[PDB]
């Protein structure tokens, strides 16, 4: 209705969460068909400045015997641990909604309402001190 | 060291033409082997075996499933329902064709299904429809054979074929249990497997097939 | 009254035919499944009896036969036998088919609705699926309850989303 | 005439596993005790009669009981005279045991 | 407690109304509409076991 959600819109989305989540997941899965696995699994694989499109993949398969399965494996070989761990959210049975794993830091900070007023540095100790 | 691994069956009973029950005991297994074996073999048995069944049916002069024809006591939806639980034994890859072209105010059974020699009917007492009028009926079947967990989308809407989306189960229930024994210094264990089966597969051939299809998957790690 | 020898003519709320009409007999029942008490072992765990409350009578198309290869119900004339208040009424069926008066009678799907009151005739191609009808009333009846529940909130006037 | 002849008589399959867990859980004895007590008026008299019969069994053939649990013997004897096979003394075996003791969960 | 929760979750049913569909099913559309009933026929509906 306006700029901020009202106390009735929130209590209605609380009832209808799963429908929107299913729509988001369906759109994300439908993206795989058009995009193809090669380009889809390249957002999380940084430091691979390739083509990532099922138009030059066929050209590469015509140039060399590698098909659209060994180029994918080759890209998934410079992934680094952290990028793979983050990419694991697209697992077929974990099913993290695409909106959750792409929200900015500002939006996530609003879940609990910004930083605490009392600094946390007063609580933090070091586990290896006497 | 002693008493190398082997399997032995004590109970193996065929109740009806399309029911098959078996139970199997393994050999001395160390601690923890029985759980892993039971879980893996149950996961393989539930769905890994290719099952041959109908997938489509081409009814002539019927534009919708709720269009039951005079002379047949079963509606078109009921005709598909009957042509969903038929049991076939085969080693096919892909598909084939079939037909039902008879005209008699009498009962119809599985024998009416024209089949190539590599697909054989399992039972002969299964009912399809109940004809009571001298009318000609034509239903062009289409067999298929996939794996256990196969998901297929509807297609071929041009000719008015009615999807008969099926289970591709030769199995019907699997139940694994473990036993253990201690001679005071050795925790020898035992596995028990219980297998039901549709009928197109003896429930001992399941033991061989669901183990071969798992070894086939585990082998490429040695490549 | 049910299974009684005392007779009495019913209440007529509409003109009735004065000729011989070949029609079909219908019913409108609920199948109450109340669970009776258990007194002795092996006593039944449930009950069941039909509660027919409306017997519609649909005329045949020009009074044809039962087995002749021209069987069509004449949905224009339907007579309702009530049970709550003993009376016979003629239906007021409605036709939305664009063909109107001139049409093929070999299939014109008839839709009845709440408490045997509404009556519509539609082409047999556009028949509603069993799931769609169930989901339709569930969606409508639960959208009112959600709106009624949310009406008591202070921000109901400035809101959105259903 | 009544069309429910076979709809209420179709055999329930998959019952083989729900035939065993009755037999090691003591379910057969529990379901036999009540059927034996289905006609008795006073249960205490039935229990006393069973105890006296078991005492007689122990007295006449002493050098057999200690394993057979003569109360189980008399219960099996009473259940075995009207069909109801009920193996002797409700004795349990270990068909598959190349070992001395089961773990028993 | 635990068995009761298991049985309650088992016999809890589907999502009845607006919690199962985002949009109204009245929604005159998706009829595969034309002058004849010869169109694409998916009709996912529900299984017919």
């Amino acid at each position: 209705y306006g700029e901020q959600p009202t106390l009735t819109e929130t209590s209605l989305y609380r009832a209808r969460r799963h429908l929107f989540k299913e729509e988001r997941l369906k759109a994300e899965q439908e993206r795989l068909e058009k995009i193809g696995p090669m380009a889809f699994y390249s957002e999380w694989v940084k430091a691979w400045k390739g083509d990532t499109s099922r138009e030059a993949i066929q050209k590469h398969f015509e140039e060399t015997g590698e098909d659209e399965n060994t180029q994918l494996i080759e890209m998934l070989s410079h992934q680094t641990d952290r990028e793979y761990r983050i990419m694991m959210g697209t697992d077929i049975r974990i099913r993290r909604d695409p909106l959750a794993m792409r929200m900015r830091e500002d939006q996530i900070k609003e879940i609990w309402g910004g930083d605490p007023v009392y600094p946390t540095i007063n609580y933090i100790q070091d586990p290896d001190i006497v | 060291s002693t008493q190398t691994l082997q399997w032995k069956c004590v109970e193996s009973r065929t109740d009806s033409k399309c029911l098959h029950y078996g139970r199997f005991i393994l050999s001395p297994l160390m601690k923890g082997q029985a759980d892993t074996i039971g879980i893996a073999m149950r996961r393989a048995l539930l769905g890994e075996i290719e099952g041959t069944c109908i997938t489509r049916a081409k009814s002539e002069k019927i534009p919708h499933e709720y269009s039951t024809i005079l002379g047949i006591q079963e509606s078109v939806h009921e005709i598909l329902m009957n042509l969903k639980e038929i049991v076939l034994r085969s080693n096919l890859y892909g598909t084939c064709e079939a037909s039902i072209c008879v005209r008699g105010p009498r009962g119809v059974t599985a024998q009416d299904i024209i089949l190539p020699p590599y697909v054989e009917i399992v039972d002969n007492t299964q009912h399809i429809a109940s004809l009571t009028e001298p009318i000609d009926l034509c239903i062009g079947l289409q067999l298929e054979r996939n794996r256990g967990y196969h998901i297929k989308a509807p297609n071929n809407f041009q000719d008015g074929s009615f999807p008969i989306d099926a289970l591709f189960m030769p199995v019907r229930n699997v139940n694994h249990s473990i036993h253990s024994y201690g001679n005071g210094n050795e925790k020898q264990e035992i596995l028990f497997l219980e297998i039901w089966t549709n009928g197109s597969l003896t429930p001992k051939e399941a033991l061989y097939e669901a183990s071969r299809n798992l070894i086939d998957l585990l082998i490429p790690f040695l490549h | 009254p049910p299974d009684t020898d005392v007779y009495a003519i019913p209440k007529v709320l509409a003109p009735m035919p004065d000729k011989y009409i070949r029609c079909a007999k219908t019913d409108y029942g609920w199948y109450n499944v109340t669970e009776p008490p258990i007194d002795a072992p092996r006593d039944p765990m449930y009950k069941s009896e039909r509660e027919v409350s409306k017997v519609f009578l649909t005329k045949h198309y020009r009074n044809r036969r039962l087995n002749d290869p021209e069987f069509v119900l004449d949905f224009e004339e339907i007579y309702v036998i009530d049970s709550r208040t003993k009376s016979v009424t003629r239906a007021r069926v409605l036709v939305t088919v664009p063909e109107g008066r001139n049409r093929d009678r070999k299939g014109d799907l008839l839709v009845i609705r709440d408490n045997g009151n509404s009556f519509k005739i539609t082409h047999a191609s556009k028949r509603d699926d069993p799931t769609t009808v169930i989901e339709r009333e569930e969606w409508t009846r639960t959208r009112q309850d959600m709106e009624r529940h949310l009406r008591k909130l202070r921000d109901f006037s400035i809101s959105n989303w259903i | 005439k009544d069309v429910f002849m076979e709809a209420k008589l179709e055999r329930v399959p998959f019952l083989e596993e729900q035939m065993r867990k009755v037999n090691e859980g003591g379910g057969v004895m529990a379901g036999d005790i009540d059927r034996l007590m289905k006609s008795e008026d006073n249960r205490f008299a039935f229990v006393n009669e069973i105890a006296a019969e078991a005492t007689a069994y122990v007295n006449n053939n002493r050098d057999e009981y200690g394993h057979k649990k003569a109360i189980h013997h008399v219960l099996s004897n009473r259940m075995n005279d009207a069909g109801f096979a009920r193996p002797e003394a409700y004795l349990e075996t270990e068909p598959f045991s190349p070992g001395p003791t089961y773990l028993k969960e | 407690q635990d068995m009761l929760i298991g049985l309650y979750i088992l016999t809890s049913g589907n999502r009845r109304g607006i919690c199962a569909n985002r949009y109204n099913p009245w929604n005159h559309k998706t009829y595969q509409n034309e002058r004849i009933d010869d169109t694409n026929y998916k009709s996912m509906k529900e299984p017919f076991f």
